[PDB]
């Protein structure tokens, strides 16, 4: 309802989606896909559209819609 | 390749 599915492209260009709320932070999302990979979370950088998703970025504040897509990269030395 | 969605909480 105020819930959008969101699809997380990682870098074996496997995909893990999910739902969330227009407002929620998007911490925990980074938070369960590192969590998911086995990785660091600091290992790694969640864009939108090329720009850095930071904890306290929620979808609306990045404009994201339904099945909008997280690349996930590996983060640069 | 199955399908994965996670519900996350707010």
């Amino acid at each position: 309802g105020e819930y959008i599915k969101l699809k997380v492209i990682g870098q074996d260009s496997s995909e893990i989606h999910f739902k969330v709320k227009m407002t929620t932070h998007l911490k925990k999302l980074k938070e369960s896909y590192a969590q998911r990979q086995g990785v660091p979370m600091n290992s790694l950088r969640f864009l939108f559209e090329g720009q850095r998703i930071a904890d306290n970025h929620t979808p609306k504040e990045l404009g994201m819609e339904e099945e909008d897509v997280i690349e996930v990269y590996q983060e640069q030395t | 390749a199955e399908e994965r969605i996670i519900v996350l909480s707010d």
